[PDB]
């Protein structure tokens, strides 16, 4: 039963309805979990969501290259981004960044809006846990949101390896169509809710291997439509049980083969091993990064 | 010209005058099965230690202040520091005050054996 995992996935058939959009009604809202001693809903959370990628057919290369977006918190450190690179096999290149300056354990670190961030090399992991605060100022009717969720969907459709996957963060306020119309480019996708924030409307919109292409039409209103009846008709209990056991936590390195390959070549038989976490495909040359400084001068 | 802010000796005296140490460190889950050496690639505690991610227990790191090397690289950084459970409510000044065993990793005087 669910208690034990760590978490739940959207089942398929609510994924094949054709919801209108209602207000999202939790009957355990505001309810916290109890995190063992010490432990931060941070490190509890991105515990469960790595726990939840173990399940999937991640491709886990040699030199794998993560990006992590909105990983700095109020605290000024990066628990999140902790959390990853133990998970991520040792020597994993792993980059974060958030609008607000703090500390990490990322291997580069990048401060700023996202959409100051620039890189032309791909990456075979985008995590983001963005969040606008003023999603919370609700003042009209729940509409796709833009702002950092388009700097994502254009990351995506040009920085993600073909084989990568993608973990990310959305609420009933916080979210966006093209999202969810690009999931159906991987080859699997889900909305995840980690069972220590059962209490809350969020999850990981995660897409599992990257086809670079649609397998799928998706019309992301409706299928968040579709999200939010799941979470308003299945209630799911609070529960930290799966933190508890770490023995078999780390990522498994796979070693998949990294190829660049031309758009012509990308056959069936490629795709399927794309489908199944057995194939990375781009450049495999140095990471390199940056971010954008705007320029100016206050006096006079 | 000698001037150097001395941060370490400043919250080493910050504590001894009562100060609350440094908080939200990043203190992570593991199996608590670990090799228990002290700063280790993945979290390594041992039934008598936790884990914490590394930046987040160094004073440089957390004061927005240069590290105290020629070259200014962190020695926790990346990596995962780990802790006695008794000490554990200072990560920063724990990491600060004692040193590593260069032979068997170990901290002196919470888990180095050599000199025995
Ligand atoms: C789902 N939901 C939403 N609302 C109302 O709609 C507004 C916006 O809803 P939301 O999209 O923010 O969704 P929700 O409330 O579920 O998000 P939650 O606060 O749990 O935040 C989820 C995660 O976002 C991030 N986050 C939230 N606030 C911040 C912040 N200020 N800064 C940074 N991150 C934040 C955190 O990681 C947090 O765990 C809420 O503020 C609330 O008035 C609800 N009201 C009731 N009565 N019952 C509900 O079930 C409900
Ligand atoms: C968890 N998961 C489920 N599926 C698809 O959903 C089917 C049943 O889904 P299920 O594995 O959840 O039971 C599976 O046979 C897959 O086709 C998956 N397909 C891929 N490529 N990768 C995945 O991780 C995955
Ligand atoms: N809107 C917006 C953004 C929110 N965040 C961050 O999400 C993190 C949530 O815990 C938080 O730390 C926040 O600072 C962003 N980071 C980069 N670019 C952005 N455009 C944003
Ligand atoms: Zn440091
Ligand atoms: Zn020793």
């Amino acid at each position: 039963s669910q208690a034990w995992q760590p978490g739940v996935a959207m089942p398929n058939l609510y994924k094949m309805q054709r919801m209108l959009l209602e207000k999202c009604d939790l009957q355990n809202y505001g309810d916290s979990a109890t995190l063992p001693k010490g432990i931060m809903m941070n490190v509890a959370k991105y515990t469960q969501l790595c726990q939840y990628l173990n399940t999937l057919t991640l491709a886990v290369p040699y030199n794998m290259r993560v990006i992590h977006f909105g990983a700095g918190s109020d605290k000024g450190v990066a628990p999140g981004t902790a959390v990853l690179r133990q998970w991520l096999p040792t020597g994993t290149l792993l980059v974060d960044s958030d609008l607000n300056d703090f500390v990490s354990d990322a291997d580069s670190t990048l401060i700023g809006d996202c959409a100051t961030v620039h890189t032309a090399n791909k990456w075979d992991l985008i995590i983001s846990d963005m969040y606008d605060p003023k999603t919370k100022n609700v003042t009209k009717e729940n509409d796709s949101k833009e702002g950092f969720f388009t700097y994502i969907c254009g990351f995506i459709q040009q920085k993600l390896a073909l084989g990568g996957s993608v973990a990310i963060k959305i609420t009933e306020h916080s979210w966006n169509a093209d999202l969810y119309k690009l999931m159906g480019h991987f080859a699997w996708w889900t909305a995840f809710v980690t069972n220590v924030n059962a209490s809350s409307s969020e999850a990981f919109l995660i897409g599992c291997n990257y086809l670079g292409k649609p397998r799928e039409q998706i019309d992301g209103y409706v299928m968040h439509a579709n999200y939010i009846f799941w979470r308003n008709t299945n209630p799911i209990q609070l529960s930290s049980y799966s933190l508890f056991d770490m023995s078999k936590f780390p990522l498994k390195l796979r070693g998949t083969a990294v190829m660049s390959l031309k758009e012509g070549q990308i056959n069936d038989m490629i795709l399927s091993l794309l489908s199944k976490g057995r194939l990375i495909i781009r450049e495999n040359n140095r990471v390199v990064i940056s971010s954008d400084v705007l320029v100016n001068n206050e006096n006079l | 010209c000698a001037f150097a802010v001395d941060a370490a000796k400043a919250y080493k005296d910050y504590l001894a005058s009562g100060g609350q140490p440094i908080t939200n460190c990043v203190k992570m889950l593991c199996t608590h099965t670990g090799t228990g050496q002290a700063i280790t690639v993945t979290p390594e505690a041992n039934m008598d230690q936790e884990s914490f991610g590394g930046a987040s227990c160094c004073l440089y790191c957390r004061c927005h202040i240069d590290h105290p090397n020629p070259k200014g690289f962190c020695d926790l950084k990346g990596k995962y520091v780990q802790i006695p459970t008794t000490c554990a409510n200072d990560p920063v000044g724990f990491t600060l005050k004692n040193t590593v065993c260069t032979v068997c990793g170990m901290w002196k005087g919470y888990g180095c054996s050599c000199d025995q």
